[PDB]
């Protein structure tokens, strides 16, 4: 076959393209973590509307603003047994979420969207105490970085 | 001559494969043009014009090195009749010898191979398959270079026994004839074997010796002559000195089957 | 041990030389003489080394490339074009010039006919090549012949060692330009050695060195023993030098 | 019939000395004639050999036998078996018949 | 002086040391954790340290010896044992 005008035009011009990701990883794991028992419309429902808050309250980018406090949040390395090891983005992201859980499920609304979205809320605006969690983790690798 | 080669056309330029034969054509014809070489030693040649026995001097002995024997600390007491002396930590052959020796392994092997009987040239180091195989093709003989299988004199049936065998006239033309099984699993046992490194070989000369096949073989300063019935003074650890023999013994094979021809056709 | 190549008909090149170009005396000098001088002499270069082994052509296509040596590719050089002008200009293995080299030359030269190519020739001999030099009718991968000379000796067949160029005195601006892209092409090449590819062959070889002409024919009128070289070439082997 | 290509039953097919003989001209090139008419074995030495085994203790029979032709040719041989005398006496005649 | 040891049933060595190369993140770990001891937690010294070490360990977290073969290839070429 020889190709034609417009197939060979099409061709150049999709290769002078890199191609579209199928999900945002953080977010899809992020949603795995929110998710139970399979059900993962209702988690993706929940995030969603977490983050829908979150911008209303903000009126900045919500994604950005999570990826922003995961990274702020979650600490690089952590004491094992005791000896620091580094983590990797998947166990940051999964300490840091759990933090924001815990303060999330310390508000009062009966929706945990609600809950959860106002929490992110907070922390976009630099307001949460896992942030002193996430310094006794790194202070105590300070602690410990003798025994690499 | 260069078939499924498509030319190309005049307002083009040279192909790639165009170019290749039109410098093949010049280097055929021009190339070697300005000067003829001469008295330079070419490897090839040793394998492809080996000289005759009786035209071998001392000189191109020692030009091949052959006269390099193993160093002193490595002596095989034994061999103490074949060295001319020492010299620079090494042991050196006596050329002599090994020129009457050799002249005398060629007339062996001259003589096995007029008789129409089976030549194998044994030799298992790293780059020596190319000359065992030229004096095999050449002596009409056979040859080992990979690795000499234990047992494969003494037990010959179950090592040799399955592939297939061959009956030919008295000039090596194939008769196609159909042979019995018992025909076919019998040993066919060589009637001189030549081994290039005895040292690493001592299988293959004790199945001999064991089977009641003359041998011969490049004994080394630290190789044991008495193990082989036409032992051959020389280095056996240069490629250079083990081709030049090899080449000699193929030579002088070749000579007593072209005399077996010659005499078959008349 | 390079020795001089042996001629065919020697005896009666010794008794006349080439006739019409060359008397005995003269032929002695080109090759008998010349050729013995410069092979004992590229002997003596490349004894105990590799190059003993090759012969001249691929001694100078190994030795184009590497300043210190030059010398060895001199000679090596020489000895090669030597033979090539003896062979254009030997009696025999009358020749006539072959169809295709006709159409070659008429083709190449923008439609020229071969007998004013001549004459171009023997005016582009007689102007740039000053003193000793070679000159040579070359063929390149497009097909395409064309007229290359060489000062001293130099070689057709890698362009960087052409020698095309004398600088001991000026240079037009266009030939520094070629030069300058001469070695820009060398210098693109990724190899370590700096080769480059250059698939040239030269059809037809003149020997404009003092050794050729001198003695029969003077200091000047050189032009006259180009002229008689050119048109009573062999033709057999210049036909045969070309591809089809 | 169905017989197979080659059959090989010399009785169905559609001693110590024969076999010997064949096997020794298969093997080596002797003349099977010559060591049946010729030859005469007579065994020197015939014992039981004991190994002993993690599992339990292995005997074997081990013969040792001369043969010759009576005009100055002589072997010595010597078989083990595990199963079987005679198929050592067969080994040790073999193995005489090598040492001729 | 050369000390020539007798004809051995075989020449290896016991345990065979390989020279594994500290893991990139680790070391990098290690330069934080100092950076951070020296000018504070959150220093801006340092900070631009924790971005290499943010992408070093994004991905993952972290990121022989043949003397004993060559040694019985090569040992009754180079013993030195006497002919037979
Ligand atoms: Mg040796």
């Amino acid at each position: 076959i020889k190709p034609t005008a417009e197939q060979l035009a099409q061709w150049e011009a999709l290769k002078s393209v890199p191609i579209p990701p199928r999900k945002n990883a953080t977010l899809d794991h992020i949603t795995n973590m929110i998710m139970r028992h399979g059900k993962k419309e209702k988690a993706q429902t929940i995030l969603s509307r977490a983050l829908y808050l979150v911008y209303c309250q903000t009126r900045q980018d919500p994604i950005q603003a999570l990826e922003k406090s995961l990274d702020e949040l979650a600490p690089l390395m952590m004491t094992k047994t005791v000896i620091p090891v580094p983590l990797n983005k998947r166990q940051r992201n999964r300490i840091a979420w759990n933090w924001i859980v815990q303060s999330a499920n310390q508000r009062v609304s009966s929706d945990f969207a609600v809950r959860l979205g106002e929490e992110l809320t907070a922390i976009a605006k630099g307001t949460s105490s896992a942030f002193e969690k996430r310094d006794q983790i790194h202070k105590t690798a300070i602690a410990h970085r003798a025994y690499i | 001559p260069y078939p499924n080669l498509i030319p190309s056309a005049n307002d083009k330029p040279y192909s790639s494969q165009e170019l290749f034969l039109r410098q093949l054509n010049h280097s055929m014809r021009t190339a070697k043009l300005g000067a003829t070489i001469s008295k330079v030693y070419y490897p090839h040649k040793d394998i492809f014009y080996p000289p005759l026995p009786e035209n071998i001097t001392v000189e191109s002995l020692m030009s091949a090195g052959v006269h390099l024997g193993q160093s002193t600390s490595l002596w095989r007491s034994s061999t103490q009749s074949y060295i001319y002396g020492e010299y620079k930590g090494i042991h050196i052959i006596d050329l002599n010898q090994t020129l009457s020796y050799l002249k005398r392994a060629a007339k062996v092997v001259e003589g096995v191979s007029e008789s129409g009987g089976i030549i194998l040239f044994l030799g298992t180091r790293q780059g020596q398959k190319r000359g065992l195989e030229e004096a095999a093709k050449k002596t009409h003989g056979y040859y080992v270079s990979t690795r000499w299988i234990p047992g494969t004199l003494t037990n010959s049936t179950e090592i040799s026994g399955i592939w297939e065998k061959q009956e030919i006239d008295s000039n090596d033309n194939p008769t196609e004839r159909a042979l019995s099984p018992n025909e076919t699993s019998k040993q066919v046992k060589p009637d001189l074997l030549v081994v290039l490194n005895p040292t690493e070989n001592r299988n293959a000369l004790l199945e001999a010796i064991k089977s009641r096949v003359p041998t011969i073989a490049i004994i080394d300063t630290d190789s044991e002559p008495s193990l082989v019935t036409y032992p051959i003074p020389g280095n056996d650890d240069s490629l250079r000195s083990v081709n030049f023999l090899l080449g000699v013994l193929a030579r002088a094979g070749q000579r007593g089957l072209q005399n077996r021809l010659a005499r078959n056709n008349e | 041990i390079h020795v001089v190549p042996k001629l065919p008909n020697s005896k009666a090149l010794l008794q006349n030389g080439v006739p019409n170009i060359l008397s005995s005396s003269g032929f002695k000098t080109v090759w008998f003489d010349y050729q013995r001088y410069l092979c004992d002499k590229l002997t003596l270069a490349t004894a105990g080394q590799s190059l003993e082994s090759y012969y001249p052509f691929h001694i100078l296509l190994k030795t184009a490339g590497n300043p210190l040596q030059s010398n060895i590719f001199n000679l090596a050089s020489s000895i090669h074009n030597n033979h090539l002008f003896v062979e254009n200009i030997l009696p025999s293995a009358k020749t006539e010039p072959s169809r295709l080299f006709l159409s070659k030359i008429k083709d190449s030269f923008n439609g020229s006919d071969w007998e004013v190519v001549k004459e171009e020739m023997i005016y582009r001999a007689e102007n740039e090549v000053l003193g000793q030099g070679w000159l040579f009718l070359v063929e390149n991968n497009e097909k395409k012949l064309f007229i290359l000379t060489s000062n001293n000796n130099g070689t057709p067949y890698y362009f960087p060692r052409n020698q095309s160029f004398d600088l001991n005195s000026a240079i037009s601006i266009d030939e520094f330009a070629t030069l300058k892209q001469m070695k820009e092409l060398i210098g693109k090449s990724t190899k370590l050695n700096g080769k480059v590819q250059d698939w040239t062959m030269p059809i037809i070889c003149v020997n404009l060195w003092d050794h050729a002409y001198l003695h029969d024919y003077g200091v000047g009128n050189r032009s006259k023993y180009v002229k008689n070289v050119l048109d009573n070439l062999n033709w057999s082997v210049v036909n045969n030098r070309i591809f089809s | 019939n169905i017989l197979p290509p080659g059959v090989s039953l010399p009785n169905d097919g559609g001693s110590k000395s024969a076999d010997v003989a064949a096997g020794l001209h298969k093997q080596t090139g002797v003349d099977p004639d010559y060591i049946t008419r010729k030859l005469t074995m007579k065994p020197l030495v015939m014992k039981r050999v004991s190994n002993q085994t993690g599992k339990g203790k292995i005997a074997s029979f081990y013969a040792l036998v001369v043969v010759g032709d009576k005009n100055g040719m002589v072997g010595l041989g010597e078989g083990k078996s595990r199963e079987e005398m005679s198929k050592a006496i067969f080994k040790a005649h073999w193995d005489a018949v090598r040492n001729l | 002086p050369v000390y020539r040891l007798p004809p051995l049933p075989r020449l290896k060595v016991k345990k065979p040391i390989i020279r594994q190369e500290a893991n990139k993140c680790l070391v990098l770990m290690s330069n934080l954790l100092q950076c951070w001891s020296s000018y504070g937690h959150m220093s801006p010294k340092c900070a631009g340290l924790v971005t290499e070490l943010k992408s070093c360990t994004s991905e993952s977290a972290l990121g022989k010896s043949n003397i004993n073969y060559h040694a019985a290839r090569l040992y009754d070429r180079i013993n030195g044992k006497p002919h037979d």
